[PDB]
RNA sequence: CCGGGCGUACUGGACCCAGCCGAGCCUUUCCUUCUGGGUAGCCGAACCAGGACUUUUACUUUGAAAAAAUUAGAGUGUUCAAAGCAGGCCUUUGCUCGAAUAUAUUAGCAUGGAAUAAUAGAAUAGGACGUUAUGGUUCU
């Protein structure tokens, strides 16, 4: 949100879930942020450099997490062939 | 839904996605129409033919095969009944029960049935006539009704 | 029984919304409801959706992106002229700059920021935002 | 004589003197004295193929039915590299207008809708049709899938892509035909 | 789950489904050629036929009628079209 | 994606087959579904090892993406995990939390064993419910070694694995810890043997 | 895109990116017409003006109509204001802006459009076209 000269007027333009998209607020403490680390061709992690994602607190209390992340690490290719699309 | 009771069942039949014959039908479309009109004669309503046109001569639709529903055939051949045939199987129970009824008169659960499938005789009869099936001055009679279904 | 497809399509799609899932499936199919659709989709409020042939009304699968915030009809379409226009955003959006009021005019089904663009009017028929 | 059109192409005499050669061999012969055609269509394809569409009056279809898999191979023969469909010429009638003087009610036959899957399924002639799916894309486009069964499949598998240019030269829009369910 | 492929279901899972419940509503019977053991006669029958079809030839009921499938005499083989 | 030396070797799928880690509880819930390969006929779920390799995997990239070590928090209430816990922190510098969990660690920031842990691994989502239920409280993502009839709520990554096995919580434990340290370089590569043997965190009555 | 104090209105100049409101033509898609103009190009639409027919609505756009006063509202130093429809000019043997404009709304009228919701049609065919198809029976 910006105003008429194009100054960003706006404070704070917040997280969204990478499962649901849901705009993630500022007193939702069941959201978490997990970072996943990159792996060298060595066999070793890279680090401080990660692949991070994040969690509105609603789908975690669903108990849909684990399963959105097997969806969203197996586009990334961090894992294969654990989620399955068609059911 | 069950328009007469508090039932909810969805069972029916599920016509296959494919409109046409299957391939290992060999009979033709005429062959099928001497077959409806032979089992006709023998008075079996549109629904018997039917299903024995399934279970006994692997007809699986006469839509699909003749390219004209079974009632639709017996019309064009002079073998429609006056009274189609949902209605004349409601009329012959209302008839069976009014049968029954005079001679149980405390049979309180037949008079309540009776209302119900009476209810669907003018509901039904009612339709007939804006479609033009059933003459516009045409009226259920109980005293009368055994005569067109005995 | 069955007096409004477009809202049980509508409904479906908001069950599937809130609930967070990306994808729902709507049966019976028709007309209004997939111009509707169109409408949600080209203001990208929903993504590509799908419609199945099976010999019948049809069915349909749309895949939600979690941007929609809720969408639903008015029942009876109301006449709308093309001066209380206004007054029915005003009650049913969340603001003045976004959201839109679908309606059905003679000139096709549109959002009502359309409508004023081409200047008809004709019955509304529901919204999204 | 076998045209049904005046003034014939020079393609449809020469697919017209094929109609008059393959009766040679009496095994289909007793049938081809009545089979006529309006015109012959033809489109180029990718791939260096060309595209040709037997145009035929629709209640002689059935006909053609009962010997078209076999008058396609050799048709196909007689002329390399040309992909044969045998396509009935139905009449659309356009949606009247609210300001319109009537006429008699226009039959569902003779809908846009019902020509155009009419059309579809005389492309696939050998093969059924299992199933119609419609995509609607982000874009605004939308594309047609057909799904055809497994049986009889050898006759088409190899073109398809033929169809679809074809189907979207005939309509405008985009069709994708798939066979879910072969070997693989 | 809340990501799911509805337009590709697993076709095992489709199978379990009830017959108004696919994506395409498709019956589960079929029609068969029945041999019964007296005499050689190809005769069409329904799988859940509700009539005690007989053959032609002899006046042999080939199957009596059921709640569900016919239930073809023995003897009766029987292969789906 | 990964290098194929990050598959599942058959010497870890003797272990965790010798160790019944894929025998899966009787009753499985929707959450845990494709997490089963078949049901055995005496009605145990035989959990696919292959899909439970992967997990462990994703899981000990998470635990090295923590910078401070001590920030892992490993819980066990289980009698059975409580000495695989106790080893964990041992080797990756992480904080045990074996036997009874003080509620209020967590939230209660007065309490004696008040921690704020970046991450919270948990053997068993059943008897671990406290930890857990605190965790959804300040933003502590929870990774959980559940079996077919675990719950999965405010679970983010879920090991499927059998956590009523004495050797199957030991096995998988371990295998943890020793990714943990190859990913940290500990290990000088996926192929050298490592020194520890999965007979220790494995848990020892009084008798021995 | 020379902007000749963000200015930036004005506006020479866009060369229009895309977008938006249109209009026709072609895709199997044409007021069946009737009478001229009138005939120009083939071997009556080539646009008007004068006739002949027409499934019924609902809906929505636009227009005329819905008296003045009242309401909203433009202008105007009644000394301000409530009001009023006055008034202003170098001082006038007179010159001269005005007294707007919106809103009405069910019913009726004319009009564009044809989504939505109804309605009628070809089933014992007593169905449609033959523009110059062939006769017959009546009627003006
Ligand atoms: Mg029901
Ligand atoms: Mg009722
Ligand atoms: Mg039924
Ligand atoms: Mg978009
Ligand atoms: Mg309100
Ligand atoms: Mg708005
Ligand atoms: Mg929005
Ligand atoms: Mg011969
Ligand atoms: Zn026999």
């Amino acid at each position: 949100m910006e105003n008429d000269k194009g100054q960003l007027v706006e404070l704070y333009v917040p997280r969204k879930c990478s499962a649901t998209n849901r705009i993630i607020k500022a007193k939702d403490h069941a959201s978490v942020q997990i970072s996943i680390a990159k792996v060298d061709e060595d066999g070793r992690a890279i680090a401080g450099e990660n692949i991070t994602y994040a969690l509105s607190g609603y789908v975690r209390g669903r108990g849909e997490a684990d399963d959105s992340l097997n969806r969203l690490a197996q586009q990334d290719g961090l894992l294969k062939n654990v989620w399955s699309y068609s059911r | 839904g069950r328009m007469h009771s508090s039932g909810k069942g969805i069972s029916s039949s599920a016509l296959p996605y494919s409109r046409n014959a299957p391939s290992w039908f060999k009979l033709s479309s005429d062959d099928v129409v001497e077959q409806i009109i032979k089992y006709a004669r023998k008075g079996l309503t549109p629904s018997q033919i039917g299903v024995i046109l399934r279970d006994a001569h692997g007809v699986s639709q006469a839509k699909v095969v003749t390219g004209n529903k079974i009632l639709r055939i017996l019309k064009s051949n002079g073998l429609a009944p006056e009274i189609p045939e949902d209605l004349y199987y409601l009329i012959k129970k209302a008839v069976s029960v009014r049968k029954h009824l005079e001679k149980n008169r405390k049979d309180k659960d037949s008079k309540f049935r009776l209302i119900l499938i009476e209810s669907r005789i003018h509901r039904l009869a009612r339709y007939y006539r804006t479609v033009a099936v059933l003459p516009p001055n045409w009226k259920y009679e109980s005293a009368t009704a055994s005569a067109l279904v005995a | 029984t069955r007096t409004s497809v477009l809202a049980d399509a509508l409904n479906a799609i908001n069950n599937a919304e809130k609930t967070g899932k990306r994808q729902v499936l709507i049966r019976p199919s028709s007309k209004v409801i997939i111009k509707f659709l169109t409408v949600m989709q080209k203001h990208g409020y929903i993504g590509e959706f799908e419609y199945i042939d099976d010999h019948r009304s049809g069915k349909i699968v749309v895949q939600l992106n979690g941007r929609l915030n809720k969408c639903g009809v008015i029942q009876p379409r109301f006449n709308v002229k093309i001066n209380d226009i206004e007054r029915w955003t005003d009650n049913l959006l969340p603001a003045r700059q976004f959201g839109y009021v679908i309606l059905t005019t003679s000139a096709g089904i549109m959002d009502h920021e359309e409508a004023r663009r081409k200047h008809v009017s004709g019955k509304i028929l529901g919204f999204v935002y | 004589s076998k045209i049904l059109s005046e003034n014939p192409t020079e393609l449809e005499l020469k697919v017209a003197q094929a109609f008059v050669d393959l009766e040679s061999q009496a095994d289909l012969k007793a049938e081809l004295r009545p089979l006529q055609f309006k015109s012959i269509k033809e489109i180029d394809v990718n791939g260096g193929k060309k595209a040709l569409a037997v145009f035929v009056p629709p209640p002689s279809l059935q006909a053609y039915r009962k010997v078209q898999t076999r008058l396609t191979r050799e048709l196909e023969k007689k002329f390399p590299d040309r992909h044969v469909v045998f396509l009935a010429e139905r009449r659309i009638l356009p949606k009247p207008a609210r300001k319109a003087r009537k006429q008699q009610k226009r039959p569902r036959s003779r809908t846009l809708t019902a020509v155009h899957d009419k059309i579809l399924e005389d492309l696939v002639f050998p093969t059924e049709i299992i199933g119609k799916r419609v995509r609607y894309l982000v874009g605004g486009n939308k594309i047609q899938k057909v799904l055809l069964d497994s049986k009889d499949s050898t006759a088409v598998d190899y073109k398809l892509d033929s169809f679809q240019q074809l189907y979207s030269k005939l309509t405008g829009k985009q069709v994708v035909f798939e066979i879910p369910g072969e070997s693989h | 789950v809340l990501v799911q492929d509805l337009l590709h279901p697993s076709p095992a899972t489709e199978a379990k489904q009830h017959k108004l419940k696919t994506l395409v509503q498709q019956p589960r019977s079929f029609f068969m050629d029945v041999k019964c053991q007296g005499c050689l006669n190809i005769t069409t029958v329904f799988s859940h036929a509700q009539t005690a079809v007989t053959c032609d030839s002899c006046s042999t009921v080939l199957c009596t009628p059921t709640g569900g499938k016919a239930k073809l005499t023995e003897g009766c083989s029987f292969r789906r079209k | 994606s990964l290098p194929a030396s990050f598959d599942l070797t058959p010497e870890d799928a003797k272990l965790l087959l010798a160790a019944n880690v894929h025998l899966g509880a009787k009753n499985v819930q929707v959450h845990n579904k494709p997490y089963v390969y078949k049901t055995r006929p005496d009605g145990m779920n035989i959990i696919n090892i292959g899909k439970t390799w992967e997990k462990i995997v994703l899981a000990a990239r998470i635990i090295a993406a923590v910078p401070n070590a001590s920030d892992v928090a490993v819980c066990s209430s289980r009698t059975f995990g409580q000495r695989a816990v106790l080893k964990f922190a041992a080797h990756t510098g992480a904080t045990a939390i074996a036997g009874r969990f003080t509620p209020g660690n967590f939230t209660n920031y007065i309490t004696r064993s008040f921690k704020e842990p970046r991450l919270v691994v948990v053997t068993d989502p059943r008897t671990d419910a406290q930890a857990i239920k605190e965790s959804s409280y300040v933003n502590i993502p929870v990774i959980a070694l559940t079996d077919m009839d675990s719950p999965s709520e405010y679970v983010d990554v879920a090991i499927p694995c059998n956590n009523k096995g004495k050797h199957s919580i030991g096995l998988i434990w371990w295998l943890l810890a020793r990714e943990v340290l190859r990913l940290r370089g500990i290990i000088p590569d996926r192929t050298t043997e490592w020194s520890v043997m999965p007979d220790l965190y494995f848990y020892r009555d009084p008798e021995e």
